[PDB]
């Protein structure tokens, strides 16, 4: 858990050559000792401190932790830790070199470097995920699939395979 | 090169500082009826994960740190809410006809007081004894001290003060830092961070002047302010040697019950056995010389290696900020530490007085009233560390003066959180990648 | 968010060519307020009246948002915002214009259209996607001389997308 | 719900050709009553027994019922209720007949059967789901600056496109 | 509506004197007093 | 106008205005007041 964080992304392609470095589930299994007694206990004492302390901290790491669920819904990576996106790198300006980022920099200094514009980029990766892509998929099935192949105007699915 | 496509990761291991709540985790042991754990709060207290991180030089901060604030909320919480169902002592704010006591030496004292009470059924009213000691009776023949202040509930007799240790553990989604580098001073990057998911045992002590029970630090006797340039900022120091404090209460100290209206008992000290003398404390005088020896030889490397003299208290407060004030096994101590601070420049005892009704130990209104132990009270364990002040003021040059000061409860919780931080998880990032979608 | 709820359907094939009008992201990251302080508060005050009412409208959205990623994880539509299905628009009997719908017609009134049935249509909908289809892929691990040729349902297959 | 819990899994292969009949369903909709009227209350009473007992069942079956979905979602297997894995019956020395199994056996003695090692092949699914499998996807789309230049793959694209 | 569903094929095993709905039961009742009996009016005047 | 129905005779009819008519009130006495102490540390404030 966090044991590579310190670590440029070359060596934390290191944490994500294994399960982030167990990032998620350090999320959702550090529950496990308020999972295993809030009801061990079998006493009156007629009020409760924890009784709205610990319920308030367990659904914050709940809605914490299905916030990024639906954000990863939202942009077709269900499941999915690493995936792929449609959405080009942009006019965004921090371009540099690949082999100074994957090979000496860190995760938080990676994080200091795009500060900005993270806003940009999730607004901007669910457009491609969603306002072209699932509309072209709403296309592709208002078609039959082995019936136009003999007009030899099919290049709407070579379009639909480089664009 | 080619354009790049953005790649997201689901599990990057940043994190941002951020403040939430904690709670609990102890271990079982019956007989729980402690005010701090709440009966067992969190009895769990799971095997101790600790992982390194070997790489990173973290920030830390122990002056603007967040877990000391709700440490000390918690524990006003938690006071006042084992003190709540108790019984209340407002039939005993009466006149008393009081006279002194002799059995045994001067210099200790004593009132035995008289009131008219045992009102059992509303109409009946009994003439009953009593031993009250000074500081918490005044003249008008006898009244209480708290009787213009707030109501004077007393504590039940069956809960205890002993602190057992607490371990506050972090939330799900947040993780709790833990420099491990043996010479962080107060503030600043330590180089060798640590990722526990709880702290180690917290022992919840209260105790004025001379912390009491703490986590000692490493053979250089570590000076902790804020910043020294300021005159009113207190010097936390911590020790690497724990001094023995034998204290003791020589008397000893029958209880009596009374019955006040319907049931609910009042516990007054009787008549003791026949010996009275003063409650002490002693401290070895080599030990404590060796232990100011090493605090003065690591205060030169702050400033020039001249004339450091130590005092007293300059007192006005009250008990609570001239005396070293604590309890021992539920007796509220407060002993006159003037002969431990002498001009270190190149076995002790100590007059204790003991109050019965204590104020709310921080705070003015509520106060309670703790109940009389029986037996001989004694209890010994280590100091570790002071809580000074400097003085300064036209001293330009020399004779600098150091008195132990120092009244806030904070500051003992942040001799023990300030090698902890709470940091939030983010694990949602980006990054331009050679990789992009098979569109269908 | 919501601001074409109004338009019809083709007027609100603008807000499904967008975030569902940014309905989801409206749905879950309205939680921000009562998540950025339900903590910054330091203050005794030795009751609480919000600790029961904002806990209980807190799980109630939660449980909200999740009962309907559920009901798309058992349609097989778990990710995906807008995908389509096995069951055929039944003897339902709303059949009416395709260019009457999605032309003229708002989302609101189209509720009203369908007022009735939509528990069947959601019964009707796993169907489909389970018991027939998960079974045939249950089955699409081993076969006999069907699999590659059966030479007879292969027609009415080809003629599912025929008829 | 739960109507065959009883039979052999074999005739509780009826289970699971109903929605595993219809256990998933019950886990999360027999909330419904509690979430009917925890406020059509409109009392004051000044304290409240449940604010603490219904709100502790309540988010105890909320994460009990997302542990779930995470575990499901580190095999590969997220939406899908029958899935199946790379992991292959290992050494496990529960090596037995097939028609035993699936033919004259229930689902609790089945349960009895492999109590051991359930948490070995928890431990052992995300392996073949992760370290190797993801590690293979990201072998696939890096190095093919040849990717729009494929010659003897279009026959595969083709079928698969139809089916 | 009380909807019952058998299972027609399980010998489950019961027990009744490790039962722990009944402690449950039982300080549900003694809550539901202590909680009822509270706002109502104090009688200490009354022991003369 | 607002109301439930006009028809109805005992229904409150409220009227919403659109000109902020002002309010000048005033208390003219001076009212020092006296602190009284009650047993243990609660005051009393009376009118003096
Ligand atoms: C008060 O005393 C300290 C003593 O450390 C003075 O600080 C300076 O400290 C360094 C070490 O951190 C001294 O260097 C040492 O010198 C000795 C030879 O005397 C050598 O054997 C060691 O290996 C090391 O190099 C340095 O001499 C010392 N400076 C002095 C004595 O002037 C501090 O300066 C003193 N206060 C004032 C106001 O001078
Ligand atoms: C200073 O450290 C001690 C270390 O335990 C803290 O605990 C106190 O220790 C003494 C023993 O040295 C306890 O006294 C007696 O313990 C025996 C054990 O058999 C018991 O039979 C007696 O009834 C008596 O308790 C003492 O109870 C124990 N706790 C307290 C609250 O005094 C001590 O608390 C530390 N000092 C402070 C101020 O916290
Ligand atoms: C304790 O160690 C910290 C480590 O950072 C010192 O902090 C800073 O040190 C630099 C360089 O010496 C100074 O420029 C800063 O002004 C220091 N900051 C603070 C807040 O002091 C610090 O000097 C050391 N000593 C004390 C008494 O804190
Ligand atoms: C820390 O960085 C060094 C690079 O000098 C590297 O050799 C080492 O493996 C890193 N440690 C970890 C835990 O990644
Ligand atoms: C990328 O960065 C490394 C230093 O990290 C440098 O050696 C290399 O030449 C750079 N490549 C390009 C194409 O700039
Ligand atoms: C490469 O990394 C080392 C330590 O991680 C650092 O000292 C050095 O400055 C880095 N160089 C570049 C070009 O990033
Ligand atoms: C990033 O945003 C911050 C806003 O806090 C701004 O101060 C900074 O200039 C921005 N740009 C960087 C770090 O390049
Ligand atoms: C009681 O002690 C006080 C202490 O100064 C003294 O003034 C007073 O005279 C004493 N009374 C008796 C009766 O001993
Ligand atoms: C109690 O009341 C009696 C009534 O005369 C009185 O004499 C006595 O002094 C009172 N008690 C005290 C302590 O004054
Ligand atoms: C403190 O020292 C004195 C001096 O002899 C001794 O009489 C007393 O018993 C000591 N007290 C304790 C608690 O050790
Ligand atoms: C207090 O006065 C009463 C009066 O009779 C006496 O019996 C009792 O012993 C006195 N207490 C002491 C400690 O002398
Ligand atoms: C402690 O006792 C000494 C004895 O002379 C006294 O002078 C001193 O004032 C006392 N301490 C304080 C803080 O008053
Ligand atoms: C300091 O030493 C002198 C030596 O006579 C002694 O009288 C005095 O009480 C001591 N003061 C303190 C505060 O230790
Ligand atoms: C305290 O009183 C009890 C009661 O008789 C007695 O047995 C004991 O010896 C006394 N002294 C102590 C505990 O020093
Ligand atoms: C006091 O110091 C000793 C010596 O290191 C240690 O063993 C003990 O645990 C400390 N704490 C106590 C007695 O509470
Ligand atoms: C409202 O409907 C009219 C159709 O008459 C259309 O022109 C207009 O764009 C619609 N407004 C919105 C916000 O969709
Ligand atoms: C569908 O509805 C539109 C009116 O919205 C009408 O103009 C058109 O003729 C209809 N088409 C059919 C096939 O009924
Ligand atoms: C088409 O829409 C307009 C406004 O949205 C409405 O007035 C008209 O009646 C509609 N016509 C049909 C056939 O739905
Ligand atoms: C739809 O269901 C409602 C039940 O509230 C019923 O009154 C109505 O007749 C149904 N049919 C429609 C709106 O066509
Ligand atoms: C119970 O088992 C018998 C096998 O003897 C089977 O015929 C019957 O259908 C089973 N009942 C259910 C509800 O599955
Ligand atoms: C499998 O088990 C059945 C009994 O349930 C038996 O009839 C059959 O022969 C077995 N098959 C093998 C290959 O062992
Ligand atoms: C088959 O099932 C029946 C009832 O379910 C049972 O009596 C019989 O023993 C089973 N036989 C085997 C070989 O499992
Ligand atoms: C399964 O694990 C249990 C542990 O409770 C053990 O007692 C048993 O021997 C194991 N093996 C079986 C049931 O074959
Ligand atoms: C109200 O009017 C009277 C009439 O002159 C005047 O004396 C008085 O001061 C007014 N009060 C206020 C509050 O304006």
């Amino acid at each position: 858990f966090l044991g590579a964080a310190g670590s440029t992304m070359g060596a934390a392609s290191m944490t994500l050559t294994v399960q982030a470095r167990n990032l998620l589930s350090g999320i959702v299994q550090q529950q496990s000792n308020l999972l295993r007694a809030p009801e061990a206990q079998q006493h009156l004492l007629k009020l409760t401190v924890w009784g709205i302390k610990q319920l308030q901290a367990r659904v914050l790491a709940v809605e914490r932790y299905l916030r990024d669920q639906q954000l990863l819904g939202i942009w077709g990576c269900s499941g999915k830790l690493i995936c792929c996106t449609n959405v080009p790198w942009n006019s965004s300006w921090s371009n540099r070199n690949l082999s100074e980022i994957w090979d000496n920099m860190t995760w938080l200094q990676w994080d200091k470097e795009i500060s900005n514009y993270t806003q940009i980029i999730y607004g901007l990766l669910e457009e491609s995920q969603n306002q072209q892509e699932k509309n072209e998929q709403d296309l592709l099935a208002l078609d039959k699939w082995a019936s136009l192949w003999n007009w030899f105007d099919i290049s709407n699915w070579l379009w639909y395979i480089k664009l | 090169a080619e354009n790049l496509w953005v790649t997201v990761y689901y599990g990057v291991p940043v994190w941002k500082d951020a403040e939430t709540t904690l709670f609990c985790a102890s271990d079982a042991k019956t007989e729980k009826h402690n005010v701090w754990a709440t009966h067992a709060c969190v009895p769990t207290d799971p095997n101790p994960q600790e992982i390194h991180l070997e790489n990173v030089t973290e920030e830390f901060n122990m002056w603007k740190n967040n877990m000391v604030e709700q440490m000390h909320t918690d524990i006003i919480s938690l006071w006042d809410q084992s003190l709540k169902p108790c019984v209340k002592l407002t039939p005993l704010c009466v006149t008393l006809q009081c006279t002194n006591v002799t059995n045994n030496i001067t210099d200790d004292e004593l009132k035995n007081c008289s009131f008219n009470m045992t009102t059992e059924l509303r109409d009946k009213k009994q003439k009953v004894y009593s031993l009250f000691y000074r500081l918490d009776v005044v003249q008008i023949e006898y009244r209480l001290i708290n009787c213009n202040t707030s109501a004077i509930t007393q504590a039940c007799p069956k809960v205890s003060f002993e602190p057992i240790p607490i371990h506050y553990c972090a939330p799900a989604g947040f993780a709790i830092l833990k420099c491990k580098d043996k010479k962080f001073n107060g503030t600043g990057p330590c180089p060798s961070v640590s990722t526990v998911q709880c702290t180690h045992g917290i022992k919840p002590v209260v105790s004025t002047q001379l912390l009491l029970n703490g986590s000692l630090a490493e053979e250089e006797v570590m000076i902790r302010s804020e910043n020294i340039t300021n005159n009113a900022k207190n010097i936390l120091v911590q020790f690497n040697t724990p001094v023995q404090i034998n204290c003791t209460r020589p008397n000893n100290n029958t209880r009596k019950s009374i019955r006040i209206g319907p049931g609910q008992a009042f516990y007054a000290t009787g008549d003791i056995i026949g010996d009275i003398r003063q409650a002490h404390c002693n401290v070895s005088k080599a030990t404590w010389n060796e232990t100011l020896g090493k605090v003065v030889k690591q205060l030169r490397k702050h400033f020039g290696n001249n004339t450091i003299i130590r005092f007293a208290n300059s007192s006005g407060g009250d008990l609570e900020v001239t005396t070293h004030s604590f309890n021992c096994g539920g007796e509220f101590f407060y002993c006159n530490t003037s002969g431990l601070f002498n001009s270190t420049w190149i076995s002790i005892t100590l007059p204790c007085r003991i109050k019965q009704i204590i104020n709310m130990w921080q705070r003015i209104g509520q106060a309670m009233y703790a109940p009389p132990i029986q037996g001989v009270i004694r209890c010994v364990s280590n100091i570790t560390g002071l809580i000074l002040t400097r003085d300064g003021g036209s001293t330009n040059s020399t004779t600098e003066t150091f008195r132990p000061g120092g009244g806030d409860m904070r500051d003992n919780w942040r001799s023990e959180l300030y090698k902890y931080k709470v940091v939030k998880i983010e694990p949602l990032g980006v990054a331009p990648t050679r990789c992009k979608r098979r569109v269908v």
